[PDB]
């Protein structure tokens, strides 16, 4: 049914940010646009475009899970921008700036 | 020892010809369109010749460990099996100091190929051990 | 006397301040001309090795 789509695998990683290697020449990948990084079987790691380059290489920021980032990983495209949810339902709430709820003691924009 | 037909294409320019395809990359891209050049033109198109190389490549790395771009690539007993254009090609990265880039090589000449060919390839994994029925089904 | 003694300490920091805004600017420029040295690749060098 749902078929992710891949681009390429993570090249370098410095810190917060990355640069992909694209696998194939034909594929190309939007600007500004969210990708993800199977950094493992269960989990992904969010991330955005930053960079093109005429090598087909991606500056890449990278937003969640970048300790679980590796060199080989294979890289998915959603080809949509970055995106939250949004409504009533936020207010009385403390949220990462991906949506994600920070614990204490279907609309997207 | 390499062969004149070889040096008219290494030296002369090649990376301006018309290919079955435009190619993403740095310096890796002649690594692979240079090996198009001599499959298309001396070998006639005998692509999977260089594809078998890559083959015998992987099994000659492992029996001579990681350091086998210090040893000379036309020389060896072991490089006996391969190709005079894939040996001068591997020369020519050993010259650059490129050849931790080979992977994005062969990857790349692929392309070519699968493309003149017109085959695109695609990879399945399924279990320790394949099952009928689900290939069927697959 | 002491309208001196402020007046050398002005032209004195003055002074600093000016060398410092200086060596700044020079190293804004160095840093840029550096990354795009950076930014530019490396040819083939295809020569005969044989």
């Amino acid at each position: 049914l749902e078929a992710k789509q891949k681009i390429g695998f993570v090249h370098g990683i410095d810190g917060t940010i990355a640069t992909i290697a694209p696998a194939a020449s034909k594929v190309t990948v939007p600007y500004n646009t969210v990708l993800e990084i199977a950094v493992s079987a269960t989990n992904i790691a969010n991330a955005l475009v930053f960079n093109l380059e005429k090598d087909g290489s991606i500056g890449v920021i990278l937003l969640d899970n970048i300790s679980e980032v590796r060199s080989g990983q294979d890289v998915y495209a959603t080809g949509s921008l970055l995106k939250i949810p949004v409504g009533f339902h936020m207010l009385g709430k403390i949220i990462n700036p991906l949506g994600k709820e920070i614990p204490t003691g279907t609309k997207l924009g | 020892v390499p062969s004149p037909k070889y040096i008219e294409i290494y030296q002369s320019d090649f990376s301006r010809n018309a290919y079955p395809l435009e190619l993403l990359g740095g310096s890796h891209v002649d690594f692979a369109k240079l090996l198009y050049s001599f499959a298309d033109q001396v070998e006639n198109k005998k692509f999977e010749v260089y594809v078998e190389d890559f083959k015998k490549l992987d099994s000659i790395i492992a029996e001579k460990g990681p350091f086998w771009a210090e040893e000379k690539i036309f020389q060896s007993p072991t490089f006996q099996g391969l190709s005079e254009g894939f040996k001068f090609i591997l020369g020519w990265i050993q010259s650059e100091g490129a050849i931790d880039r080979l992977e994005n090589v062969r990857l790349a000449y692929k392309e070519l190929v699968n493309e003149a060919r017109k085959e695109t390839t695609a990879t399945v994994i399924v279990a320790k051990e394949p099952s009928g029925n689900d290939l069927a089904e697959i | 006397g002491n309208i001196t003694g402020l007046m050398q300490l002005a032209d004195y920091t003055y002074n600093k301040t000016r060398k410092e805004l200086i060596t700044a600017e020079l190293l804004e420029i160095i840093g840029t001309m550096t990354a795009m040295h950076a930014g530019k690749k490396v040819g083939l060098k295809k020569t005969e090795f044989w």
